[PDB]
RNA sequence: GCUGGCGACCAUAGCAAGAGUGAACCACCUGAUCCCUUCCCGAACUCAGAAGUGAAACCUCUUAGCGCUGAUGGUAGUGUGGGAUUACCCAUGUGAGAGUAAGUCAUCGCCAGCU
RNA sequence: CGGAGGAGUACGAAGGUGCGCUCAGCGUGGUCGGAAAUCACGCGUAGAGUAUAAAGGCAAAAGCGCGCUUAACUGCGAGAC
C-alpha cells in the first residue's frame, strides 16, 4: 500500500471524520503476530518449527520468549521457551497487510469471523486466525501439527470509532 | 446577648500545667479565643457558668458574648476538653464571629 | 467467648497498666452507654455475661453495640509445677480497661429500660461504672 | 523442656564522632548495618558501609537531597 | 516522552561520578539541528567558556553534521584554553559516544584539552 | 520579556483539571545511501536532511480540587525535692502527638540566543 | 531451664569492568487457553527482587541483561573501631 494509503486516505478520512489537524489523522504503528505454544518443554520441535513457520509467513526472523514467573496449574518453569513474537512496521507492515487482507481471508471455510467490535477502547484491534494454511507457503503437507496467529494492530486513533473507520478504509470486512 | 459570660484575664504566670491545676482547685475553667484579625486571648471562666450553658442546646449555634470588664467579644462555641471519667469541662476554644 | 481468629504470637509480656483513655470514650454509635470509672482486666466470660444479661433484660428491642474486644492471651502454670522452666500455657484472654472507657452502647430503646438493664449488668463487673448519654461536645 | 535460649555476640554499632568534633584521616565516624546515613563530601565507604574521613577537618551532619538522605561531611 | 528522561537517567551516573572526582567538566548537547559544549567549572554553577553552533561565524552553515561539530570542538578548545583549564573530564549527557560528538571530543583532543 | 543548557533547593516548591506558545529555539517530522543499530523490528541508538505540524510532547498561566505546611491555648509524658502505693498528688523546671484557626499553585545563581 | 527464628554452605561466575534495562498488581481486548501460560494497550502504584533466616539497607539502583576478561593479584600501609 503505502503510497495509496497516503494519497487517499488521509485526505477521505479527515474530511469523514472532520479533523482539524493533519497532525492526528489515524495511522497504523506496528503489527505483532504470536504463537503462544504451551507445553513446548516436551517437544522441543514444535516450537523450532513454529519459528519457521513465521519465517516464511513474514520476512523477519522470529525470537523465541521465555516465561515470567512458573505455575503449578500449568508444567511452565521460571524462564522457559513458552512462546513466540514478532513486530512488523514500515514497508514490511503494510506489505504483510495487504497480503493478509487481499488473500488469507476468502481462503478459510468460515466467514464474517472478525466483528465490527474487538477494539481495546483505544482504536487498536486484535484478531485470531486458525490454522498457518491459507498462508503463502506450503499447505497441510510437508508441515508440522497446526498451529494459529494472533494479528495485532495498534493504531494512533484515540477512540474505537476512529479506529474502525481507519481499518474499514483499508478494507477490513468489519 | 441572651449568653454571656462574665470572664477574667488569664495571663502568662496563670498559663501552664500547675497554674491550671491550680485554678481549676479553685473551680475555674482556662479558655482560649481566636479568630480573623486578632490575636489570641486568653481567659478564665466560671464553671457553674459553663455547665448552666452547656446544659442548653441552643448554646452551640448562638453567637454568645464574653465580658471581661470593659472588653466585649461575640464568638461561637468551637472546641471542649471533657475529663475522661468525671465528664467535668476543662478547657474551651472560642472562634470570633 | 470473644478471642482473635488468629495471632501473630502466641505469649506476651505482662505489661503496666497506666493513664487514662481519651480514645473510645465517647458515645458514638448510639445514644446510652455505660463506661468505666476505675482500670482494671475484663474478661471474655464476663463480657459474655454482661451482654446476656443487658439482651435479656432489653428483649432484643434494640441493638446492643459491645465496644471491647478480649486480644491479650494469659498465661498459667500445670499447677504442682516449680519455678522456672519455660512459660505457661495460654488459658484465658483480656482485655486492659483504663478509667473512662465506655463498655457498652444501647440503640433504640427508652432511657428507664436501658438504665435498668445498665443497672443489672454492673453487678456482674469487677470495677465501678456508670452511665453517659450522647451529647453535641 | 524450651525450645528457645540462642542470641548472638553484641556488635557494638552506632555514631563514633557527633557534629563539631574534630578528626584525622582515616578516623571511622560511624559503625552501622545499612546505609543510615551517607558518605558527603571526604568522607569513604567501606565494604561493611562504614564511614570513615579522608581528611582532617569537623565532622557535621545535614539532611540533604531529593531523598531526604542523611549525610555527614568533613570540612577543612 | 520517555525518550528524555530516559536520556536524564543514562546522564545521572556520569555526572556524579564527576561531582564527587571534583575535576573540571565538558558537558555537551545535541538536537537534529544544532550542537553545543560548555566547560563548567568544579562546583556545578558557574561555567568558564561556551561554544555551539549559534555561534555568528558558523551560524550560516549547515549547522547539524559532523563537519559543524569539528569547528565546534576547535572553537571550544581554544576558547578553554584562553581561560586557562587544561584537564577535563567528558560528559556526554546519556548520548552515546559516536558520530558527532565523537567528532567534537576529538576536535577538542587535538585543540589542545587532555581528557 | 521569551527560548535552551547547567546548578542551588527538595511539596508553602507536588499531583490533578482547564487555557495558551512556533520569528528564533525545542519538539514531533522525511528516508535508511555511507557510520552505527535491534537475542526480531530505523520502536529506541545513529547518520544524511528540511517537505509539513505545534496535534502529541515539553514549557508558561489560572484554580485550594487532592495533597503538603501549620500556630496560640489545653492535655499526656518527664529531671530534682516531698507525700502516697492500680501508678497518683504538691513545689519547681521542661513539654509532645492528635485536633482547631490559618497558609500555599515556590524562590535564587552562571552562560548563550531572540526582541 | 525468658519469647521467636537460622548456621557448620554456595558460586570461574552468582567475581571485575564498559554499555544498556526496570518490578509487582489490576482492567480491557485477543485460538486452543481457562482462576492463572504467551500478545497488545491502559490505570494506580514499591506492595517485586536481592543464592539463604531476620534486621539494617538498596535509583549513580546494591535489582535485571550483553561483550571482553581474571584485581578471588604481589610488597605493604598513615589512621581508627
Amino acid at each position: 500500500l503505502k503510497a495509496r494509503y497516503n494519497d487517499e486516505l488521509k485526505a477521505k478520512l479527515q474530511e469523514e471524520l472532520s479533523i482539524k489537524n493533519v497532525m492526528e489523522i489515524p495511522r497504523i504503528t506496528k503489527i505483532t503476530l504470536n504463537m503462544g505454544v504451551g507445553a513446548a518443554a516436551t517437544d522441543k520441535k514444535l516450537l523450532d518449527g513454529a519459528v519457521a513457520d513465521m519465517q516464511l509467513i513474514a520476512g523477519q526472523k522470529p525470537v523465541v520468549t521465555l516465561a515470567r514467573k512458573s505455575i503449578a496449574g500449568f508444567k511452565i518453569r521460571d524462564g522457559w521457551p513458552i512462546g513466540c513474537k514478532v513486530t512488523l512496521r514500515g514497508d514490511q507492515m503494510y506489505e504483510f497487510l495487504d497480503r493478509l487482507i487481499s488473500i488469507a481471508i476468502p481462503r478459510i471455510r468460515d466467514f464474517r469471523g472478525f466483528s465490527a467490535k474487538s477494539f481495546d477502547g483505544r482504536g487498536n484491534y486484535s484478531m485470531g486466525l486458525k490454522e498457518q494454511i491459507v498462508f503463502p507457503e506450503i499447505d497441510f503437507d510437508k508441515i508440522d501439527r497446526i498451529r494459529g496467529m494472533d494479528i495485532t494492530i495498534t493504531t494512533t486513533a484515540r477512540t474505537d470509532d476512529e479506529g474502525r473507520a481507519l481499518m474499514r478504509a483499508f478494507g477490513f470486512p468489519f | 446577648a441572651n449568653f454571656v459570660l462574665n470572664a477574667q484575664a488569664r495571663a502568662e504566670d496563670k498559663q501552664g500545667k500547675g497554674a491550671s491545676r491550680r485554678l481549676r482547685r479553685e473551680s475555674l475553667v482556662p479558655a482560649i479565643i481566636y479568630g480573623g484579625n486578632a490575636e489570641p486571648v486568653a481567659v478564665t471562666l466560671e464553671l457553674r457558668e459553663l455547665v448552666k450553658a452547656l446544659e442548653s442546646n441552643v448554646f452551640f449555634e448562638e453567637v454568645v458574648e464574653i465580658k471581661v470588664g470593659d472588653k466585649v467579644e461575640n464568638v461561637k462555641i468551637q472546641a471542649l476538653q471533657r475529663h475522661p471519667a468525671k465528664n467535668t469541662p476543662m478547657h474551651a476554644d472560642f472562634k470570633r464571629a | 467467648m470473644l478471642q482473635p481468629k488468629r495471632t501473630k504470637f502466641r505469649k506476651v509480656h505482662k505489661g503496666r497498666n497506666t493513664g487514662l483513655a481519651h480514645r473510645g470514650s465517647t458515645v458514638s454509635f448510639g445514644s446510652i452507654a455505660i463506661k468505666a470509672t476505675e482500670r482494671g482486666r475484663m474478661t471474655a466470660r464476663q463480657i459474655e455475661a454482661a451482654r446476656r444479661t443487658i439482651s435479656r433484660r432489653i428483649k432484643r428491642g434494640g441493638k446492643i453495640f459491645i465496644r471491647v474486644f478480649p486480644d491479650k492471651p494469659i498465661t498459667e502454670k500445670p499447677l504442682e509445677v516449680r519455678m522456672g522452666n519455660g512459660k505457661g500455657n495460654v488459658e484465658y484472654w483480656v482485655c486492659e480497661i483504663k478509667p473512662g472507657k465506655i463498655l457498652y452502647e444501647i440503640e433504640g430503646v427508652n432511657e428507664d429500660l436501658a438504665r435498668e438493664a445498665f443497672a443489672l449488668a454492673a453487678a456482674k463487673l469487677p470495677f465501678k461504672t456508670t452511665i453517659v448519654t450522647r451529647t453535641v461536645m | 523442656s524450651t525450645k528457645n535460649g540462642r542470641d548472638s555476640n553484641p556488635k557494638m554499632l552506632g555514631v563514633k564522632v557527633y557534629g563539631g568534633q574534630t578528626v584525622t584521616a582515616g578516623n571511622i565516624i560511624v559503625r552501622q548495618r545499612g546505609t543510615e546515613f551517607h558518605a558527603g563530601a571526604n568522607v569513604g565507604m567501606g565494604r561493611d558501609h562504614t564511614l570513615f574521613a579522608t581528611a582532617d577537618g569537623v565532622v557535621k551532619f545535614e539532611v540533604k537531597g531529593q531523598f531526604g538522605r542523611r549525610y555527614v561531611k568533613v570540612e577543612t | 516522552n520517555e525518550k528524555k528522561q530516559s536520556r536524564l537517567r543514562r546522564a545521572k551516573s556520569t555526572r556524579l561520578h564527576i561531582r564527587a572526582l571534583g575535576a573540571t567538566r565538558l558537558c555537551v548537547n545535541r538536537t537534529p539541528r544544532h550542537i553545543y559544549a560548555q566547560v563548567i567549572s568544579a562546583d556545578g554553577g558557574k561555567v568558564l567558556a561556551q561554544a555551539s553552533t549559534l555561534d555568528a561565524s558558523l551560524r550560516s552553515g549547515t549547522t547539524g553534521n559532523i563537519e559543524a561539530a569539528t569547528k565546534v570542538g576547535a572553537l571550544i578548545a581554544e576558547r578553554a584554553k584562553a581561560a586557562g583549564v587544561t584537564k577535563v573530564a567528558f560528559d556526554r549527557s546519556g548520548f552515546k559516544y559516536h558520530g558527532r560528538i565523537k567528532a567534537l571530543a576529538d576536535a577538542a583532543r587535538e585543540g589542545g584539552l587532555e581528557f
